[PDB]
RNA sequence: AAACUCCAUAUAUAUAAUUUUAAUUAUAUAUAAUUUUAUAUUAUUUAUUAAUAUAAAGAAAGGAAUUAAGACAAAUCAUAAUGAUCCUUAUAAUAUGGGUAAUAGACGUGCUAUAAUAAAAUGAUAAUAAAAUUAUAUAAAAUAUAUUUAAUUAUAUUUAAUUAAUAAUAUAAAACAUUUUAAUUUUUAAUAUAUUUUUUUAUUAUAUAUUAAUAUGAAUUAUAAUCUGAAAUUCGAUUAUAUGAAA
């Protein structure tokens, strides 16, 4: 956990266009902190291959952006291993 | 520790002024260590030697 | 006319490999503006200054290109370019410190016996 | 046998250790504070409690987060994580480690214990 | 394999004894976001409720309201923790510092 | 000290039957003598194992109790000594000058 | 092969104004042993001798490096280098994210435990070491904090001295003494008791179970802080309040 006195992790994002025009924000900044001003905004978070669209909620505030954009999908085992 | 703290801190800041030293009685985060850290750029830059060696 | 990096830097005299060139460029750029990084880090971590100053300082730190971060620098073998088991006393990788040592290239190194 | 809030205690064990052990939410420090507040000497046993003393312990220990309340807080926190859609909530649902541990080997106790209804 | 509770012999409600269902209910006062209070006939046993968010504080239901205070569920998040843990870094003047990335 | 010495000497066997693979039909079980250190080791193992059947929580106390009992000729370790010797007798004739 | 070689050992000389101290040391040269001598009891090619012991003269007893020729078409083209072949708007070069950290099963190494020939607290004229590190630094003492008078533990405040036989990393830890320790009714406390007094004895209470997880064990997880970094979500390390699997 980042020290509180340092302040939240902050990154330049096109928030003005999203607040007024409603354009979704597409970013690779998965380490940015969801500030309370991002509630109700449409984000699209990179995951290495594709940008996952999510809309920030009140409960998500304070978390990081990449916490909702999984990078590797669920592990599965092919039972019919054969040989 | 019978001596009052007021006397001890009076000696503390007097010495600090004499010896050109910081005095932060409250212990707040002044960030002094950031500035006082040495610059290592000259040494890190010459890791691969003199680029002007005769060829 | 198509230099791989924004600033035209000189070339190392010894062994050169693409990776070395990258690391060397990072070294020179970090050296150039390490004072700026230190000043910005001070402001962004100072609660005695207005929070706007902290905000802009943090913003400008986050915007600095990768080639000004000290953390980016990785020590490499100056004779082979390998970036594992590099001994700072010689800047030589493993098996190149050994080879050169046996050759007697290193000023005082010896075969360990005790 | 001394019964406090439905918890069975032998007559030989010290109050502080027994309290810290049987109740979910109070540890060594909280038990020490509880015993000190009611004036029970540090190494007093459960035999020597009187009915007023047992009542005071039950009453004073019921003004702080009970076993059920603490478990509710934990479960609510997990539910928050899962409903947000966070990575950690996903690990809880799948019975997998949540603190960045390796799953290629081990990860047995996480599978056995991690769940959305953690105790 | 269905979960079904077995059915007991249904009692005979012979003709003329079909009494109506009058479920126990309480005269319960419903406090809205404003001072408005409406009396609702409810089964749950407690007489007053406050509605944290309701039609009063919903923009959809009050298009003409210039000033409209907004409040949401308080379970944990911005209003709860982000504020007290970060109570020095302040502003929407500050929101203009991270306004745009100036990227095409 | 001499109580322990006589305890070890009386309790420890003089010779034990060590089975050797010699003998295709059956392993040759021939008595073989033991020096003092070997005998003391066997006796000590017996009295320690016997001293571990006592209620105290400190093995200095339980070792002392067993040693006192042995000093008065009261313990089961003697039966083991007799069994080994009877076994050695049961194997009289296979000893060879070699 | 052995020997010369290096660490270590015993001794001699030299250096050090014994405030870089420790001289009980440091490191240069040299000597020493791959020990010698005597006696006897042995088997023998008959002391033109080997092992058995004794005796007496010795400080005298170890480790490291060096692993031949050939064989394994053993490993390495990912230390590096070249032959052949293949790519040249891409198989070369840069940046932002992700992966190398995925988990059914299996497997080789280790760490930590499953309690009383063993774990925990405390021990300030601070019991007792060696070898290493500190110009891309080491960081004492004092402070605020958690936290109570203090101590211990972890951060923050500030840099004392030292770029080193000088100061710091750093009061070594086990050891040893005292106290405690569930299973354990082998315990506690209420009275008396007394030439066991930190203790014995008599009566009452110290319940509910059984092969068992404790005041063993710290896995998993909730929350709040802290450190490094521009950045700790995938994916870092500590502290505190709870959690307390398996064994
Ligand atoms: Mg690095
Ligand atoms: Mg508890
Ligand atoms: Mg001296
Ligand atoms: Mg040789
Ligand atoms: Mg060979
Ligand atoms: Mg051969
Ligand atoms: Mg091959
Ligand atoms: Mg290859
Ligand atoms: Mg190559
Ligand atoms: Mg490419
Ligand atoms: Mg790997
Ligand atoms: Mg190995
Ligand atoms: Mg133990
Ligand atoms: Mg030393
Ligand atoms: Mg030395
Ligand atoms: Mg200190
Ligand atoms: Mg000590
Ligand atoms: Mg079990
Ligand atoms: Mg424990
Ligand atoms: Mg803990």
């Amino acid at each position: 956990s980042r020290s509180v006195w340092k302040g939240p992790n902050i990154v330049p994002l096109p928030i003005r266009e999203a607040m007024t025009k409603g354009t979704p924000i597409r970013t690779n900044a998965r380490a940015a902190t969801i500030l309370p001003q991002f509630v109700g905004l449409k984000f699209q978070i990179h995951n290495g291959k594709e940008y996952v669209p999510i809309e920030i909620s009140e409960d998500m505030v304070g978390h990081k952006l990449g916490e909702f954009a999984p990078t590797r999908k669920r592990f599965s085992y092919t039972q019919t291993k054969n040989k | 520790m019978n001596v009052p703290k007021a006397r001890l801190l009076k000696v503390a800041e007097l010495s600090a002024k004499i010896f050109d030293q910081n005095f932060n009685p409250s212990g707040i985060r002044t960030g002094s260590k950031i500035l006082n850290e040495r610059l290592k750029g000259p040494s890190v830059a010459s890791y691969y030697g003199n680029p002007d060696i005769l060829k | 006319g198509n230099f791989r990096f924004p600033i035209k830097t000189k070339l190392p005299p010894g062994f050169i490999n693409a990776r070395i060139l990258r690391d060397n460029f990072k070294r020179q750029q970090f050296k150039e503006n390490e004072i700026l990084v230190k000043s910005l880090k001070f402001i962004a971590r100072n609660m005695n200054l207005p929070t706007k100053l902290r905000l802009e300082a943090q913003l400008k730190l986050n915007a600095l290109p990768n080639y000004m971060r000290s953390t980016q620098i990785k020590n490499r073998c100056v004779d082979s370019g390998h970036a594992r088991f590099v001994l700072s006393d010689f800047r030589l990788c493993r098996y190149q410190f050994r080879e050169n040592a046996l050759k007697g290239n290193l000023p005082g190194v010896k075969k360990g016996i005790w | 046998v001394v019964h406090i809030l439905g918890k069975g205690f032998k007559g030989k064990e010290v109050i502080k250790i027994a309290l810290a052990s049987k109740f979910y939410g109070i540890g060594k420090t909280t038990a020490e504070k509880i015993c000190s507040k009611l004036g029970l000497y540090p190494w007093m046993r459960m035999h020597q409690l009187s009915e007023p003393q047992i009542m005071s312990i039950a009453s004073e220990l019921s003004t702080m987060t009970i076993e059920g309340d603490a478990r509710a807080i934990v479960k609510d926190n997990i539910a928050l994580k899962r409903k947000i859609g966070s990575y950690s909530g996903m690990r809880h649902t799948l019975h997998l480690p949540v603190r960045g541990q390796h799953t290629r080997n081990n990860a047995k106790t996480a599978r056995k214990l991690n769940k959305i209804d953690r105790r | 394999t269905r979960i079904t509770l077995p059915r007991r012999p249904a009692k005979k409600i012979q003709l003329g004894k079909s009494r109506p269902a009058i479920y126990h209910q309480f005269n319960v006062k419903m406090e809205l976001s404003d001072g408005s209070v409406v009396i609702r006939r409810s089964q749950y046993p407690k007489g007053e409720i406050r509605l944290i968010q309701d039609q009063r504080n919903n923009p959809l239901w009050n298009p003409s309201r210039d000033d409209l205070v907004v409040v949401d569920a308080n379970s944990g998040g911005s209003l709860d923790r982000f504020n007290k843990r970060y109570s020095s870094l302040f502003s929407t003047v500050e929101l203009s510092e991270e306004n745009k990335k100036k990227t095409q | 000290i001499q109580a322990l010495e006589k305890s070890l000497d009386e309790l420890a066997p003089l010779m034990m039957t060590k089975t050797f693979n010699t003998g295709v039909a059956k392993a040759s079980v021939i008595p073989v003598p033991l020096n003092k250190r070997q005998r003391n080791r066997i006796a000590w193992n017996w009295i320690v194992q016997s001293a571990n059947q006592r209620v105290s929580s400190d093995f200095a106390v339980r070792l002392g109790e067993e040693l006192t009992a042995i000093a008065k000729g009261t313990s089961s370790a003697f039966e083991k000594r007799d069994q080994i010797h009877k076994t050695a007798i049961a194997h009289r004739a296979y000893i060879q000058l070699k």
